[PDB]
């Protein structure tokens, strides 16, 4: 009947905890030097230990999750760690005198611009031609003649990435340290936030692929069982919506231009890599998506969303009709070069109740992701013929909202934050502090003596 | 100490175009979005849409869809509102509105033009 | 029967008690400026620093070497009412560490006053002669 | 009656050493390049550096698990002619720390090898058969 | 006698097992982003990590305050085949470390399952009633 | 005073000082003179401890 | 602090003091380098004469 | 200025070469061969330790 207290070390407790977690990659050895994986990161354990908890019912919110912000701070610092030490096109600002690539073509996207640019010695100049977009070049009177200069050097400064680093996601394992813990729910059917039924526990989480997208997600995990629509907020207009599809649907991209790479010398090591003359015929970018797959995967879509709106309702999907530059395309990298793909022709369907599509690319070498207000890189031409086959598994729309009594129902795809990438990939993940100290009443007492 | 300044008075002709301005102050102008309401004289409010100054992503209201365009300048920190094809009805007052700054959340206009 | 770290997280407090060596050993196990480097060499120091703290209070408990451990304290009715079988097979340590988690606090500082800061002067008088 | 973290340093050693837990309990416990940060960490680095640096001579000393150790050796006239009421009742550990402390550095080395470098060999000896 | 750090390296080893004491010591003990500060910082990290490596082994074996610690495991004869004389009395700790090195692995993971797994339990079960 | 912000190169902006508007007038510090000579003499009256 | 009855291997080949030693006296170069002038602009042409 | 960049050293700082100690940090050491007939590689006869180079 007297209960006296008694220690116990390693009792099963947790705690809803932030903490820095660290990388974690496999041993691939190889070229190198990519952002990503970087010098050194800790290698991934040769057989991992997925620990399920039985029993256990855990809270998740995967849009107030810190994993999110802390991944999306580690992107931002790894690409500013590239470039520090790569060339800086400051003097690449000289007023562009422009005409016309078009194989004198009557009736273009690039434009030839020659200059004046700085030598290996101070004071001689040389006058060099080089090939750039018409989306990175803007006319310099509008009164109008044909001069013109650089996007980026009214408002930011430029800096020309390495040409050894490459862009290439690779997977990468986020772990959590010695007395954390990250809880895995692995319930087929878990929607955005709420109750996970099944809960297991990782050191490290599963290889996210950083794939930079926008619109459509490249290169994600797979949702088992049906399709899955997340979001903050399904009553909410201004919340995202993240999808999240169950059979992948496959695009192919290409570059058919075979650019070559003019390198020329603008001071004392410095070395800027510009577009010469591309060899064979002039052919803009492009993606193909099988239509038969897509109005498969759409259609199956369309049925979890009616799940929220009305057994019966009427859906309909229009191309993005507010934003500029990155958020109104389905930007991304592959290869090296940035694509800017006009996704007009996907969302382009309205239900009630081999043939593919062809998206029309258009491509920048001066770009500006992640709010970036102040830093601009410039992509270094890369060399032949690009060609990358990518498994879209996810899409980030929004509603148009209005005051339409719920009779029809528009969705546009969008891309206002980069966070909403990694989230579909941290849905499942949490990440909690380990209380091995526990203690509890039992009838022993500590031997006086 | 939020600053939402607008254009003058317009006049036009049906079917033609006015933008409308509105210069923040006070704040960062590319971390809230900004809407737009309207109110014919003697009515109620009418939200039209909200801009995201980040990436210029906007979300007008399906009666508006095709006649609204929304841009920003985020040198200057100043919305635009631009209606094309007036009809009679658009006669109104248009307001730019902001979030605030609590609730990690939008739909509470706390500062108004 | 071993189901693995925290596998008997949702277990009645008697079942998660007999696997207590489970928790127990996982508990602990050109230029070095990479973003990564510095999350590793931070997450190193945050590991033993969450590990030598546990056994800095199991010191100064008396509970050095031992997982299961009993002490001199008696349990004050105000922490918990419940009775040994409400407890040992009704609760979970999950939801046991919440109920007593406004008294933790409390008992720690009476749980190395009351026994091991009186114990050593009482052990070193006793071996006196 | 607690006082806080060295509220017994004006105390006589014999009262002060009734409140051994609670100097044992204060003991322990885009880019990261701030200057506040590497101070932080690096005062992370050296708190624990210190800590593992007493417990490093306890564990020599046979004294791991305890705050009040009695041993083997021998007091030294050298080192202290005073009694023990002059010790634990009219002096602080401060001015006692000041006494000793031409000394401490030979009490450290006999009291490493005149025991436990002693008797864990006779321990293996005795537990022979 | 004492001839200094790593002194009987070269002694038999039960002369050198008589100086535990010697190795154990020497075990442990505008921008600060030079490359020597980083290096040290690195290092003493680096410096406690193996300290409590070694620490941590000595726990799961119940060895945690000894210096030399006798335990329930059977020495299997083909591990070596040498008499004691023929071992603490003609070889080193140096030569005898690279004969078991190819079994030091299987010795370790039996010296924390065959004692300190199963006393803890049976300790419990005895102090039970 | 007004900023008279005035673009020095690709990103690097140079603030400068535009015209003042209205009239032309330095900058000054008051201080009571009463509270002044009450606190410069409970100075003194330290001071004379270490000076006689 | 001499070691009697021990034999051990050594290759200064192999040995990683080497290794280390050349990449700090490198690190150290560029350090006391980097505040210092640069002489980016005295890639002037210069005419001369002999003396 | 054809190929590199160029840095001309402070004039404050010397480029004479003082002795340097390369010490060994906690856990580590260092191990001389005082042997006088040492070549470059092989057993050690006479080995001592050392803190510090
Ligand atoms: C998504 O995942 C796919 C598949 O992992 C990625 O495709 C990868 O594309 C790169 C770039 O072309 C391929 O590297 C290539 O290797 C050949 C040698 O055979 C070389 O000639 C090329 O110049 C290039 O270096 C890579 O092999 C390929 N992946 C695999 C597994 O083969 C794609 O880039 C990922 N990202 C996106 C946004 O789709
Ligand atoms: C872009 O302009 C450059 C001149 O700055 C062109 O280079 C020369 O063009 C002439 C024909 O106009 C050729 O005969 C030369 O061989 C070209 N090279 C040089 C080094 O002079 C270049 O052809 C232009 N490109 C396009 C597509 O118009
Ligand atoms: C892109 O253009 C390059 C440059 O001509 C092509 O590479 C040439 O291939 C031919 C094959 O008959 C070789 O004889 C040349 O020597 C290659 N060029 C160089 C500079 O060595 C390349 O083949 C083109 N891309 C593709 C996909 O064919
Ligand atoms: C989204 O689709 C609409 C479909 O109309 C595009 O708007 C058309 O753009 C072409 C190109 O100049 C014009 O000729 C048509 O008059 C436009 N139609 C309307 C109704 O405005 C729109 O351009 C597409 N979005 C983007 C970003 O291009
Ligand atoms: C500096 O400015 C402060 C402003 O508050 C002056 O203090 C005020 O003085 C007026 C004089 O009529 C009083 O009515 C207010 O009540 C005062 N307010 C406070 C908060 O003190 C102050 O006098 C000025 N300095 C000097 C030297 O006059
Ligand atoms: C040259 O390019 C401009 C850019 O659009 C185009 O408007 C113009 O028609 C082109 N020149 C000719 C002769 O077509
Ligand atoms: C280059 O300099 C020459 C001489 O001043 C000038 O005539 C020419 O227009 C310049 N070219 C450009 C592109 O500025
Ligand atoms: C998930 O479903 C539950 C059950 O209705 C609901 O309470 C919760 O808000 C949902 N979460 C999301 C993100 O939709
Ligand atoms: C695409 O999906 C298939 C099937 O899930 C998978 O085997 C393949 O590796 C995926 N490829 C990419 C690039 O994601
Ligand atoms: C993409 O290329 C692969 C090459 O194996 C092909 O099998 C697939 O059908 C292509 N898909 C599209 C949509 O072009
Ligand atoms: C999509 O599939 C439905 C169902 O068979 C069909 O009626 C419709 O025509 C298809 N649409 C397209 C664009 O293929
Ligand atoms: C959208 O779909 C309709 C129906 O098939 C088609 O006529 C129209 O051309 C499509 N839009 C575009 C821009 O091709
Ligand atoms: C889960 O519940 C079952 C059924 O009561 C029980 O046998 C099992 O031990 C429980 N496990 C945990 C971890 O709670
Ligand atoms: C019992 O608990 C109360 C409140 O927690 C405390 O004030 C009191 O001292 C305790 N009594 C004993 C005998 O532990
Ligand atoms: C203990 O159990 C008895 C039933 O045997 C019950 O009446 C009593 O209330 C319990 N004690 C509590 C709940 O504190
Ligand atoms: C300090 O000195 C006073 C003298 O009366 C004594 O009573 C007290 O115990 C001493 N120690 C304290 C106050 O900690
Ligand atoms: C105390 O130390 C002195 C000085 O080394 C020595 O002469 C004396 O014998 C020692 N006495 C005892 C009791 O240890
Ligand atoms: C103890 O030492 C003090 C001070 O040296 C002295 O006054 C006293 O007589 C000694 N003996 C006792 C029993 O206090
Ligand atoms: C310790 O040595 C110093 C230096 O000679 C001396 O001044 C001091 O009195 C000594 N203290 C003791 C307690 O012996
Ligand atoms: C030694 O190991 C072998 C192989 O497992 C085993 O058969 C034998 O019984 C062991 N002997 C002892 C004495 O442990
Ligand atoms: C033991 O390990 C050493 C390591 O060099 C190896 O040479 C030897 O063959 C091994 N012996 C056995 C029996 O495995
Ligand atoms: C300075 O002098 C110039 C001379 O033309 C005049 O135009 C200007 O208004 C004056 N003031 C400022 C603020 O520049
Ligand atoms: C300072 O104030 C005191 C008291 O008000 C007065 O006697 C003295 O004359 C004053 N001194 C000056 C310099 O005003
Ligand atoms: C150095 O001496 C060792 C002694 O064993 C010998 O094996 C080796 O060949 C010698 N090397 C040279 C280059 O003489």
């Amino acid at each position: 009947e007297n209960l006296w207290v008694t220690v116990y070390y390693g009792v099963p407790v947790w705690k809803d905890a932030e903490t820095t977690l660290f990388c974690a990659s496999d041993a691939k050895a190889y070229k190198k030097h990519n952002v990503w994986a970087t010098h050194a990161c800790v290698p991934t354990d040769p057989n991992p230990q997925e620990i399920h908890l039985e029993n256990v019912t855990e809270e998740f919110n995967m849009w107030k999750n810190n994993m999110v912000e802390q991944m999306h701070t580690d992107i931002i610092s790894l690409w500013d760690q590239s470039l520090k030490p790569c060339v800086k096109l400051t003097p690449l600002c000289v007023t562009l005198q422009c005409t016309n690539v078009t194989n004198n073509i009557t009736d273009g996207e690039l434009k030839n611009c020659s200059f004046n640019m700085t030598t290996e010695l101070r004071d001689k100049r040389q006058k060099v031609h080089a090939l750039f977009y018409k989306l990175d070049i803007v006319p310099i009177n509008e009164n109008q003649n044909t001069s013109y200069r650089l996007i980026n050097c009214n408002t930011a400064a430029i800096t020309q990435a390495c040409p050894k680093v490459s862009f290439e996601p690779i997977p990468i394992h986020y772990c959590a340290p010695a007395g954390f813990a990250i809880l895995k729910c692995k319930d087929k059917k878990f929607n955005g936030t709420g109750p996970c039924p099944s809960v297991s526990t990782v050191q490290c989480t599963h290889g996210i692929k950083p794939v930079v997208s926008t619109q459509l997600l490249l290169n994600g995990s797979l949702a088992e069982e049906e399709v899955m629509i997340r979001s903050e907020d399904i009553r909410d207009n201004a919340k995202n919506i993240l999808v999240q599809f169950n059979t992948p649907v496959q695009i192919n991209c290409t570059r058919p231009n075979n650019n070559t790479r003019k390198s020329i010398r603008i001071g004392p090591g410095q070395w800027f890599y510009a577009t010469g003359d591309i060899i064979g015929d002039i052919r803009q970018a492009h993606c193909n998506v099988s239509k038969a797959t897509w109005n498969e995967t759409l259609g199956k879509v369309v049925k979890q969303l009616r799940k929220h709106f009305g057994n019966n309702t009427i859906i309909r999907f229009a191309n993005s009709s507010g934003g500029d530059l990155e958020v109104t395309t389905h930007s991304f990298n592959c290869g090296g070069e940035f694509f800017y793909c006009d996704t007009s022709g996907l969302f382009n369907s309205t239900w009630i109740s081999n043939d593919s599509i062809t998206l029309p690319c258009r491509i920048k070498q001066i770009i500006n992701m992640w709010q970036r207000i102040g830093q601009a890189m410039y992509a270094p031409p890369i060399q032949g013929v690009i060609r990358c086959v990518s498994n879209i598994t996810g899409l980030i729309l929004t509603r148009d909202g209005g005051s339409t009594d719920s009779t029809t129902e528009t969705f546009r795809p969008s891309g206002g934050d980069m966070r909403d990438n990694w989230r579909s990939e941290l849905y499942k993940y949490k990440v909690v502090k380990i209380e091995p100290l526990g203690v509890a009443p039992t009838r022993c007492k500590r031997r006086v003596v | 100490q939020v600053q939402l300044v607008q254009s003058g008075a317009e006049v036009k002709k049906p079917g033609a175009s006015v933008k409308v301005s509105c210069k923040a102050s006070g704040y960062t102008f590319t971390g809230y979005y900004m809407h737009w309401v309207r109110q014919a004289p003697g009515q109620g409010l009418e939200w039209m849409g909200w801009i995201n100054p980040n990436s210029g992503g906007t979300n007008y209201a399906q009666k508006f869809q095709g006649r609204v365009t929304m841009t920003r300048d985020t040198s200057i920190s100043t919305a635009y509102m631009e209606l094309s094809r007036l009809r009679s009805d658009d006669t109104a007052v248009y307001y730019c509105a902001r979030r605030m700054r609590s609730q990690d959340r939008e739909w509470d206009f706390q500062h108004w033009g | 029967v071993f189901l693995g770290f925290l596998g008997a997280a949702g277990s009645t407090m008697g079942a998660a008690s007999m696997t207590l060596t489970v928790q127990a050993r996982n508990l602990l196990s050109l230029l070095k400026l990479t973003v990564w480097g510095i999350k590793q060499l931070q997450a190193r120091v945050l590991a033993v620093e969450r590990y030598l703290r546990d056994q800095q209070l199991l010191g100064i408990w008396g509970c050095s070497g031992k997982l299961i451990c009993c002490t001199n304290v008696p349990w004050n009715s105000s922490w918990s009412n419940r009775n040994l079988s409400e407890i040992w097979d009704n609760m979970t340590w999950l939801q046991w560490d919440k109920e007593i988690s406004n008294y933790t606090q409390i008992i720690y500082g009476l749980l190395e006053e009351s026994q091991n800061q009186q114990e050593k002067n009482e052990q070193d008088l006793l071996a006196l002669d």
